[PDB]
């Protein structure tokens, strides 16, 4: 729908052409220490075992099973959680990081939201907000 | 105990161990929104 | 069409009231094009009311004035609108509510409908519609709903 200032995240989205050319179509997600879980290409695969990059580029060996598929970037930095499509560990956890560091607390997923605590007095708990927001559609 | 930073390897940890996936994997259809079927019945009435 | 004699004085007495000035001067605001022609018996929007209006102002009040050579062009044009309204328009639309075939309201349900979508009625308006009596948890009824609101 359409936007508001800082309450909603950066609701009016774009769609940047750049991201589309890479939804195909083998591409997976990698255990990391740093970040957590990343980015990785299938290369090859040795039937049962794999040869899985990185966004590191080192090339390794892995086991099928934790192959974890590619959840596209059509849902990234949105309201609500329900249109992620892919719903393996990492395709959540990579994006509720960047929505509480892009100033969003808390974050609907579903009615059951998440929030992860700013602790500072944020300047949303005004009568500004609390004047817009009567019984309001 | 530090404002707007984060760690990865607490939150990494934490969005598995708070059952955040499976909790999407529901609440993905689950409504946010829910008020009084006979209000909005009566509230639209004339649209069509 | 043109204004009858018995129409020319309609819109004159009421213009004759309108203008409220302690030496007078035989005008009225644009704003208060509203509830004149409303007074006039003509049920109007306020999307009919500023779609007559010389200025494209909204609402405020202290924008332009109209003088009787102005505003009796502008209820010539008025009498044209031929939906109204009847009164099975609004029974066959207030029958929505219905869960049971009861054709009874509950209070809170009934003036939360009048208070959210169109021009819309305020808190206090609601106050005045509804102010009992004696019928708790807390029930009208259409028929005799409507039938009093055509009343008047």
């Amino acid at each position: 729908g359409a936007a508001a200032p800082y309450l909603r995240k950066s609701e009016k989205e774009r769609l940047e052409a750049q991201t589309r050319p890479f939804d195909l179509k083998k591409d997976v997600f990698v255990p990391d220490d740093k970040q957590e879980f990343v980015k990785a290409k299938i290369v090859s695969r040795e039937g049962g075992k794999v040869t899985a990059e990185t966004e590191y580029g080192k090339t390794v060996t892995v086991k099928e099973d934790q192959v974890m598929q590619q959840n596209p970037p059509k849902f990234d930095k949105i309201e609500d959680m329900a249109m992620l499509t892919f719903l393996h560990e990492p395709a959540v956890l990579y994006n509720l990081k960047d929505r509480y560091g892009s100033w969003m607390i808390y974050t609907y997923s579903g009615l059951f939201c998440v929030t992860v605590n700013p602790y500072k007095w944020l300047p949303v708990y005004t009568p500004e907000v609390v004047a817009a927001y009567r019984g309001k559609k | 105990k530090s404002p707007g930073v984060m760690d990865n390897p607490l939150v990494m940890h934490q969005l598995r161990c708070n059952g955040v996936l499976e909790g999407i994997r529901i609440c993905r259809k689950g409504f946010p929104n829910r008020i009084l079927y006979g209000d909005f019945r009566q509230r639209y009435r004339i649209l069509n | 069409i043109e204004f009858t004699p018995e129409q020319i004085e309609e819109f004159k007495e009421a213009f004759m009231l309108f203008d409220r000035t302690p030496k007078c001067e035989m005008k009225i605001t644009y704003g208060q094009c509203g509830d004149v022609l409303r007074a006039l018996g003509q049920n109007p929007t306020q999307a009919e009311v500023l779609r007559v209006l010389g200025k494209p102002r909204q609402e405020e009040l202290n924008t332009k004035m109209m003088d009787f050579e102005t505003f009796l062009p502008m209820l010539q044009h008025i009498s044209k609108n031929k939906d109204t309204g009847t009164y099975e328009d609004f029974v066959e639309g207030l029958r929505v509510f219905d869960k049971e075939g009861n054709g009874t309201v509950m209070g809170a349900e009934l003036r939360h409908v009048l208070a959210t979508l169109g021009e819309r009625l305020t808190e206090d308006e609601v106050e005045k519609l509804m102010a009992g009596q004696e019928d708790s948890n807390g029930c009208i009824n259409y028929e005799a709903f409507v039938k009093h609101i055509m009343s008047s």
